[PDB]
């Protein structure tokens, strides 16, 4: 949903809010430049009833960063964090 | 399913 | 169900 | 003799 | 001769917020004595990059309802009321 | 069912036992002087467990038959009964 | 079924007709309307010899060129009528 | 003297799915031992368009069967049944 | 030292007619826990015309058996034993 | 990935699911009546990240078959089907 | 005097399946920033054949993390757990 | 590329 900006001179970061979906249901994957996020959860009961999700974020790079050098982590309240250092 | 806290 |  |  | 007033039946409704929808990207659907709505909508551009989401949210109908008399009608906030009314 | 052919001077008639399959899992249809029958039916259990089965089944017919006047019914006991008039 | 395939640039229908070959379907247009019809002799289907017909009509948005309106049947019985928008 | 039990013949039957018809748009007749069942409905509206539907189905009856004892009936379902007492 | 005598596993046990298939037409596999026997033959004449069969029959093996050695023979009356020891 | 082997009177045939690998990353070679598939991939995401793979598998083929009509493809679903004609 | 209570550090975690391999074919190693986990086991014969199988998986630390409080623990099922404390 |  929301996504909150974190950059610095040193690093490149990102926050988003996934919080119905669980780690094994993110993928991160970075090339050419675009970093891509895709989550989908089968149906299951929330506070309403049976619901499933799916979506694809992308966001874009500087020029000239390691794709092997970015890091995604979830945390428990459901924010997943995306980092990466300043070329 | 977990994710929200 | 079916036949038999 | 060929939905959606 | 004079008029007449006369009683109404009741409706079963549920309101839902899907304000990333737009018209053509929203289906219901009834299915076995259940209402089905689906979104989806391709990729766009937004504040923070591009995205893409799809959904699909079930609810089992009263006992007795008709079917084929499920309506909905979406909102200028973008909120999809469906109705049906009561046998 | 009983797999028997009963021809007689004023009809073609041949049975078949197919005990395994319901009166909506059964297709005859007559083409190009051929009668072929279909069955199948879905996974499900019987007196030894989980099942499926298929099968087609193929009758030459004398000439000069009327395909728009072969009869097919299926018995309670599962005999599957296919009949013509002799030209 | 008539699922609904509309976007912004496209004006998209598809139909499920199943039962009718490519021959036995036509799709016009007039008046702002267009109009899809099939036929089919007695036939011999699952259940036994059966003949079908039907007419449906879906409303074209304004401004639509007829000439540009394309309709093409899939080999599983998909029917596909679309037209670009203004 | 005594009562006695007497046995009664089979039925044959068939069933068909003919929700898009209300009861006074279909037919149900027999003409050289075959039932023809038609329906016809005019233009009228649906949830994507105008719609107008025909059809004409054909059954064979098992041979012998008294065609002045076919009789039929519509359920709220939509579902037609057609019967007749055989030899 | 000495000879030794020692016990041995109990074997898990089932048996399928499969006379209509040749040993070619058959397979047999393990998947989950579950034993899978498949049977297809092309059309062929037979004594009343011609004819195609198809089947899948499973079966749940016992907790703790190693599906690796799960192993089966056909006996020439046609008949499919399938077995595996036991823990 | 799994592996299935059907050794028939006509032909001998393995399928091995390698949906990591491209068709320029796999190798098969026969020699002294053995198939030798080899397969290795640098440095690629995956669903969790980078990673490189590796593998060697053999299979011992059966008296007689000519090694110059062993064929090998993969399909678009990752799939590689190893094929010999019996003698 | 009085007890006192402590807060301590969250964790980064990441899960692997790694069932194929033994525990000393198994090496987790820091470097850079980056977690290496490497599996690699010698051929050895299956249900099938004979097989061998190599891979390195890598994965970018959190900013901050202290390389050498990484830990890794293998459960009997054959899932590999990788954490360390965050700053 | 990779297939899959």
């Amino acid at each position: 949903g929301v996504s909150e900006i974190r950059h610095t001179a040193d690093r490149w970061r990102v926050s988003l809010d996934v919080n119905h979906f669980a780690p094994d249901e993110l993928t991160v994957k970075t090339k050419d430049g675009v970093v891509e996020i895709t989550g989908k959860h089968e149906e299951r009961q929330d506070e309403h009833g049976y619901i499933s999700r799916c979506f694809t974020r992308k966001y874009t790079l500087p020029p000239g960063v390691d794709p092997t050098q970015v890091s995604s982590s979830l945390s428990p309240e459901g924010t997943l964090t995306v980092e990466a250092p300043m070329p | 399913a977990l994710s929200r806290q | 169900a079916l036949s038999r | 003799l060929s939905g959606v």
